[PDB]
């Protein structure tokens, strides 16, 4: 997961 | 411990719902292609960053595509139109793509590592989006011996899906296409696109839930009557  | 109810946008959908989507609960929708429900998807994923009197939950969300649909750009509209800051908003999406569907199931164990870390912070992870549940289910389990073999590879992500929204009270949200099979969704919301290209939901085997239909509009605003 990585930040948008 | 008590759920939470996110507000879709709509206070059509919303009186279906009952307030909006469940924590501890999996809200599955459903419908032909072009119906709305990546839009909804979009949608939740804003409204959930909201306060609570504002109909969120002040939370963080984590986003699983299969399809390569969840578009930044979308969200940076709705946030705006809704008077957040687009790039805020977009910082409390975590967003991972699923390869296949032995890394979508892997992928919801992952999540529990991001959740862990919130929980306790004033934005914990509130929404849980799988987009799409059952594509790449479909495409790799087909032909002869693959409904009952397909069906146990999703009830056993459901019931992982199920344990991180009761054990950390989230709302788990997710998508399904649809042009006889069991589901284990907590509840289901069919979608379609119907004249004018108003969308329509119906609560879908909940006898004791509104019978009725929402309609509601796709706009810059995400949802809304």
């Amino acid at each position: 997961f990585h930040t948008a | 411990a008590t759920i939470g109810r996110i507000s879709t946008g709509s206070k059509s959908l919303d009186k279906l719902l009952g307030g909006g989507i469940e924590t501890q609960a999996i809200t599955e929708v459903f419908g032909e292609f072009g119906s709305g429900k990546t839009q909804l998807a979009h949608t939740l994923a804003v409204m959930v960053q909201l306060p609570p009197e504002e109909g969120g939950l002040n939370g963080s969300v984590m986003w699983i595509d299969t399809e390569n649909t969840f578009r930044p750009e979308r969200i940076r509209e709705i946030a705006q139109n809704r008077g957040l800051d687009p790039d805020e908003v977009l910082k409390h999406i975590a967003y991972a793509r699923a390869f296949n569907s032995n890394h979508q199931m892997l992928l919801v164990q992952q999540a529990e590592d991001m959740i862990k870390e919130l929980l306790n912070t004033d934005r914990p992870v509130k929404l849980l989006i799988v987009d799409s549940l059952t594509s790449h289910f479909r495409s790799e389990y087909i032909g002869r011996g693959a409904l009952a073999e397909r069906q146990q590879k999703l009830a056993k992500h459901l019931a992982d899906l199920h344990r991180l929204a009761n054990l950390y009270d989230i709302a788990v949200f997710v998508t399904n296409q649809v042009q006889i099979l069991a589901h284990s969704a907590t509840l289901r919301v069919y979608l379609r696109k119907g004249k004018g290209g108003k969308r329509i939901a119906r609560l879908i085997d909940a006898p004791h839930l509104p019978e009725g239909e929402a309609v509601f509009s796709i706009t810059e605003k995400g949802i809304e009557d």
